[PDB]
């Protein structure tokens, strides 16, 4: 019959190949499939909602909620800093979040990326922080006058109450790995008192503010890879 | 669709179009998240954007090339005999169908309530010769679905499969592979549940109640050799033609036992992948 | 006619003498197109007050001399605007112009070999898989080599100048953009080179794109006072500079 | 090459598509 | 097309005309290489040429046939032992992906600065026997790209691949050969960079602070054997759907170490190909 | 099924084989690729450009730069030689230049060749060489006369400075082997005074001249093999 | 052209008409081959013949039938070595490439002054098994085309073939069969030369001068094994898509040596396939 | 994918069959084919050329040239014969002849042949042979007569030089052997004085005859074999 | 016989074309 | 069946035809 | 893909259809 | 599916037909 002639990879077994195989079980009408409310069909969906950030990352701390709250304080100082995060979404205590525990599958991201905070203050209570993206290229500011120099947004807490703070995609390479890496560096993310917090009679001076990240349109992964967040050093029973 | 198809373009990302400044009164940064929706703000809202044209594509972020891969979920073993062949429950392996007997695929589906598929499986047989010549080793892999006789030993009556599906193997030709139907009463395969198996305070409460899928029996057909051998014919499977309903949180905690949430640890503390800090100050 | 005239800012160079002039890989420098382009932010364009002519430090031509090269993102670390908009900014891309003077008489004989080089990975003069410094890589309007002394502690490049310095047949150099000065035609040598890396906008810090070599090929020859000096004075000027991603401002070195 | 579902039944065939 | 592409004249060269002689001013051989410009002067110009029809094509002078050649760029290899199964960082292999552990290719691609192109990767696993029975020596070739577990030993749960690839090959059943899209962040593969890590005065610099592509990680799946053996899988590498830009110099001394341009030897002095002559005056 | 007879080659591996492969890491959409300056799509193009050539391939002069310059001298006696080389491409001196180097990574070559030379001397100064291409037949010439006999040209020093000197094509075979052969044998090339170098007044009396070749779009080459000029007696490290 | 050519009826031999008596003058039967020519004189003319409408074919007398057949012209052979592997020269055979190491074959050619064609090799490795067990040998045939780094022994860098051809063949997987361009530098295949190197009355002279075609390299990849081996590796060759020009008689003396003439016996008396007969009278 | 059954004979190797294999040195352009006088295309060409036929078969003759000639001789006796040779074209003194030394590459042959005769006599000298072709059936023919019986002709020595006789086919397979078989027996052609040499004064009175063997446009061959007439019993070196 | 990309992907196919 | 030159060279194909 | 009965007798074929 | 003489010759084809 057909002079044929067998390829150079015939044979193999490949964990990723599109081929068809004999259908043990013919004629099988499987159940029907009724209609069920809210289906996914791209991881990207699950990516733009915004999951809560561990920050309070921090000892004790860690195992328990709080690991989630940030609590806006005193400051007897002034234009004193809050906090900070590197971006590298794939950094504790990014990582973790929806999207991290995620970007962990895939070898590259991009894209911008949104980051968003709330006030579990009180009503009458009121404040201004200022939120700064540190694009890469040096160290995370140890004073807010370095950090304002670049992108930020300062906040005005009010009857609103969620800031939303985006990080525009700044790099060489149109991608970044999802890996650690001194070359694909992301930044860093700080937030700082642009005033006070300011609280009349009887109301506490301290509060939190909680912290999340959703991404963006601009948002995009890629190279399918087995994650890091999770060792199974099993294994598992019955 | 061709060249979309080919050339991978098939849902690709918006572009980030210019901006320019704004001294005006609507916020977009100011939503309250509080109304459990997610904002909807971008690049081009908070800056002084420029024109970026894109060209990614969200096709490998599909739930296809997301669930769509071969992964171990089983490993039988037959450490054979040839002092007593056959004998009451020998030389003959019977496992229990599942996608959680194997951390890593069992993670991953668990990022969804519901879940839906054919599922092609892909077995690796691997002859390790304990003797000075393995042989001719034949093999009989049967799927029996539920309520069936299951081999008691050996060569029941239940290896002629007069009605059942048994793939045979010898050794040179290639790895057996084969497609299955999605098998479930359902119409939807219960990735969990909350329910129980009755009133009885000693019911079963699980992702077990409700997914028995029947075993999966293997035989070396061959009769007795000489020279020994043990097989490990590993169990490989794929979600083809896949859906998912309900994302879920991914899991941070190493389980322990399927058809169960259950963590607590054996007496270790529970442990998650969070990384601690010395000061939120520094990053 | 030999004769040429450039003009880049509030500055302009004159050549009464000239070997034509060379447009690297036949392509003109000028500014990212929001096609290959990547990053999202509208990019900071000085016109004319950063992409001008920048004239460096001069040297010597010796019967000694032996080479120097200037590595280009480099080179202007300190040239007014342009090396201050490199240090406030992480993405940073230009091409430039590259104008080389070397005169001396028509009773001189000598020849320099001046050309341009993409990514010139040098290599270390030790044996071993240490790759050369920053810190020396990263000389300046001053330049590297001449035929200098140095300290064998540092992690210090190959001052061999025949094998390229990457050890490469010096002589098949000339696949890269280039030009001589043969001081009995010559005057000059002009290089224009347009922006080439596998990416859109690099760190203007960590990666030197275009990296300068000039060869003395055909050994400086008169027969006057050594009191007659022939220097070598390089001029370059960024065009279509484009920076972007503002923020603090990095550090010296 | 494509649609060649040499496979009699459905649950026989390549990845699915994606619209 | 056909006829060109199957006859091969795809690209072919011009012929040279017939002159005559000039006693004319213009002077085609005098130009100034000083201009950095390459010459364009021809037989027709110089001589009294007569008239030949060419026939020659510069299909085979085509960075596709130039670069597309499988060439050997690793030599995996496992020592098995049977003693200590498993144990740390054994009897499974671990490789960093590169195109320049092995002059030959190396060499030859080095002749530009970037590269980009899509690559087919061949293994020739061949199987020493250094028992009297090798058996059936299944295996199992894992590819991990950056930032993913990378198996500490033989069996650790990274070898489920629920979402990565590995390619079986089982004694017998052909060599394995797959083939892989181009990997970069960046538009193309840098051969060369004169970059570094950071400002750190201990920071890395070459081709390497940008081309980290993840590894490959071999394994024997079969289990324990009796009589051992020695696994060598050979890896060849072609380039297929390629481009490159800015050519440079070929290399004339011989390298050591990967990622580095270093040629300083040991001791001896650098050596290159040039002969030497006793006179210019005879060749 | 399709009765189908497995072809005597089948199973085997070619590491020159035109055949497709299962793509591993399905669904993945490369970075795009932007537009670089300069980009080859044919070695002739490398082959067309002028390469320095190391002549002065001589003792310790060879380790060196020199090894490219020749200097033209005084010349006591008349009509007197300068040098010579052979043209078979693969052949030290020429061998190591962008040509040479390439060649030898292809069994066979042909068409004309091109030498250029260029005047690092003076500008006050003169000369004229007499340069020629003595075909393979016979002896490379030990005097001017019996060289200027076959294909040569006459260089006159003056402002222009460059002097470029085809090497036809004369041949039996349409094609020569690259590499050292008898029969192949591409013949002579040398270089002699017609006059003189002549420098007025206190200007140097020696003065090099730098040698070149790049192709003709008469060449071409085939039959890739792998290199002559490098073997790695390594190997390499990390 | 299908009946014709499946039916192989492509070049037919004319029919013998029917003849009459001739008492007539011109005699045809006459011609005086002095002149050099060829007698043109049939059946017809000197008999009283009939009439056959003949039906045989001279397809398989076309240079194609007579040349494209696959014959033995080099047998090589590797008695393996595992005491010292690799040293210089050794496990690894080089053989320079021709059509004349082998009677048979070298005659059939001969016939002709001036030959070209491309040509089909196939390999016919066989293993003997001089241990208790093979194992797996796979194997390298790797074509060194002149003016090449030809393996000094076993693994050189040259095994790489960066830029080379080399065919792997693994025991079981088939005979490797691959087709080659006409290589020569020249319009055809030299099977004759009356030419030499040069004047150097010591120069060369002979099909010899001219073609010198490179070499084949076999290696045998696998490493070392237990029980030794020796592989004879057969190599075939057919020509495809033949011509030729300028016939000549056929040899009849048994050569010694290749890329000469030479006959001259060692001592014995030069012997022909010419029989001595008692009488002319009697057959 | 396809669903397949391969076929007993696959995976063979025939040393004489018709299939395609990958070409190694892709994308290779061989030298043009000049123009050259003469070419084959078939071998029958070759066989319609008369080559010489070794005849005086005869002890030390034969390693010699005269084993070519066929002395014509005295005759006191009249209606004498000549010399005889059997048509088996496989059967010395045949054989040999570019023809046989052919044949003897195929297991069979047909058609008619061509035997030429030429008078390497003198020019005053004459004579008259007759040639005969005796069919099989019977032995080769003791006396002129019995021969003369079947096929002949009468050959007259004069100006022209050469007679051509013509051997027709008879036999009952449309086909014969080649090689040696008492069934497809072609029989035997001997030629006799008809009346004699006669030569004016001081004139040699032996003189020769050259004999030749070309084919017929009737002639084919067939079933391709490796040949008889030529042992390597060697081998061969170097 | 061509054009017969048997695989889905554009990174696998066979080496390319000329123009 | 015939003329499906499988592999893209010439060299490699069958034996030529006649005429 | 399908009715490519690439055997001759009818006996061999596979499983009939429905109706 | 039929008459794809996969080989040249007549010799070598399947059983002949009927008629
Ligand atoms: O039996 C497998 C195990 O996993 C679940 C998810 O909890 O889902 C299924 O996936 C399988 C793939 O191997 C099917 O074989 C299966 O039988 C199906 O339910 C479970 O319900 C099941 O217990
Ligand atoms: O990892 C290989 C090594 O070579 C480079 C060139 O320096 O380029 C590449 O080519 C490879 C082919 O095997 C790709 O696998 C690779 O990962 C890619 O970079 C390097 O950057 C790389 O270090
Ligand atoms: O190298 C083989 C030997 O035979 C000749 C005829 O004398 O012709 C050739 O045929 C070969 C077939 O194996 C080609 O490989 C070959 O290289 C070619 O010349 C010779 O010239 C040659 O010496």
């Amino acid at each position: 019959g057909l002079p044929v002639y067998i390829t150079p990879g015939s044979g193999q077994f490949m964990t990723t190949d599109d081929m068809q195989s004999p259908c043990a079980l013919p004629w099988y009408h499987p159940t029907k499939e009724i209609s069920i409310p809210g289906e996914v069909k791209n991881l990207i969906e699950m990516c733009q909602v915004d999951t809560l950030i561990p920050v309070n990352n921090v000892g004790n701390n860690v195992g328990n909620v709080s690991m989630y709250t940030v609590q806006l304080g005193n400051q007897t100082g002034m234009a004193q800093k809050v906090f900070s995060i590197k971006v590298d979404i794939t950094s504790t205590p990014l990582a973790t979040t929806l999207i991290g525990e995620i970007a962990s599958y895939y070898t590259h991201w991009t894209g911008s990326l949104r980051f968003s905070f709330m006030f579990c203050g009180t009503a009458n209570t009121t404040l201004k922080l200022l939120l700064a993206y540190t694009p890469p290229g040096i160290d995370e500011p140890t004073t807010r006058k370095d950090a304002m120099l670049g992108t930020h947004v300062v906040w005005d807490v009010g009857l609103q109450s969620t800031i939303s703070l985006v990080v525009p995609w700044v790099s060489a390479s149109h991608f970044r790995l999802t890996a650690d890496n001194k070359y694909s560096m992301a930044g860093y993310i700080t937030c700082w008192y642009q005033t006070n917090l300011v609280v009349p009679p009887s109301t506490p001076q301290t509060a939190d503010m909680l912290c999340f990240v959703s991404a963006c349109k601009d948002f995009c992964l890629r190279m399918a890879r087995d994650t890091d967040l999770h060792i199974q050093s099993g294994p598992i029973e019955q | 669709n061709y060249i979309d198809e080919v050339l991978n373009e098939v849902l690709v990302v918006p572009n980030i179009k210019e901006s320019h400044h704004t001294t005006s009164n609507s916020a977009p940064l100011l939503d309250a998240a509080e109304t459990g929706h997610t904002s909807n703000v971008q690049p081009e809202d908070a800056i002084e954007t420029r024109y970026v044209i894109t060209s990614q594509t969200r096709d490998e972020m599909s739930i296809e090339s997301f669930l769509g891969r071969s992964g171990c979920v089983h490993i039988s073993r037959i450490k054979v005999d040839y002092t007593d062949y056959n004998g009451q429950d020998i030389n003959f392996t019977k496992w229990k169908i599942t996608l959680q007997e194997m951390a890593q695929i069992r993670r991953k589906f668990e990022l969804f309530t519901y879940v839906r598929f054919d599922s092609e499986i892909t077995l690796v047989p691997c002859i390790a010769g304990r003797g000075d010549d393995i042989g001719h080793i034949v093999m009989q892999y049967m799927y029996v679905p539920p309520g069936a006789p299951i081999p008691s030993k050996r060569n029941d009556f239940s290896w002629q499969s007069g009605t059942n599906m048994s793939i045979f193997w010898q050794h040179g030709q290639p790895f057996p592979r084969f497609s299955i139907p999605f098998l479930s009463i359902a119409s939807a395969y219960y990735m969990f549940y909350d329910g129980y198996d009755g009133d009885n305070t000693s019911s079963k409460y699980g992702s077990v109640v409700t997914n028995d899928m029947g075993t999966i029996c293997s035989r070396i057909v061959t009769e007795k050799q000489k020279l020994s051998v043990v097989i490990t014919t590993h169990i490989y499977h794929k979600a083809k033609h896949t859906k998912a309903w309900c994302p879920r949180p991914p899991r941070a905690v190493p389980y322990t036992h399927s058809h169960v949430t259950n963590y607590m640890p054996e007496t270790g503390d529970v442990t998650t992948a969070i990384v601690r800090r010395n000061t939120i100050t520094t990053a | 006619d030999r004769i040429m005239q450039i003009t880049r800012g509030d500055s302009t160079i004159s050549s009464d003498d000239v070997a034509n002039a060379v447009v690297g890989y036949g392509v003109w420098p000028h500014y990212l197109t929001p096609q290959d382009a990547t990053a999202i932010n509208k990019p900071t364009q000085p016109d004319t007050s950063s992409n001008r002519f920048y004239t460096l430090e001069s040297k010597h031509w010796n019967g000694s001399s032996k080479g120097w090269w200037w590595k280009l993102p480099d080179a202007l670390k300190d040239m007014g605007i342009f090396g201050e908009n490199m240090y406030y900014h992480f993405l940073g891309r230009s091409g430039y112009t590259v104008h080389v003077q070397c005169n001396a008489s028509k009773f001189h004989q000598g020849t320099l070999l001046v050309a341009m080089i993409p990514e010139h990975q040098l290599a270390s003069a030790k044996h071993g898989s240490v790759t050369a410094g920053y810190k020396l890589t990263h000389p300046g309007e001053a330049g590297r080599d001449v035929s200098q002394e140095r300290d064998a502690s540092l992690r210090q490049p190959s001052d061999d100048s025949w094998l390229n310095f990457d050890g490469t047949l010096l002589g098949n150099l000339l696949i890269f953009p280039h030009q001589f000065i043969n001081l009995r035609s010559n005057n000059s040598a002009t290089l224009i080179v347009p922006y080439v890396n596998a990416v859109p906008m690099d760190s203007m810090l960590r990666h030197n794109n275009w990296c300068l070599v000039i060869i003395p090929i055909s050994p400086l020859r008169s027969e006057t006072t050594s009191s007659n000096i022939v220097p070598i004075t390089v001029s370059i000027s960024p065009m279509c500079a484009e920076f972007s991603g503002a923020r603090a401002k990095n550090i010296k070195q | 090459y494509f649609n060649i579902n040499y496979f009699k039944d459905a649950a026989s065939s390549g990845a699915s598509r994606l619209d």
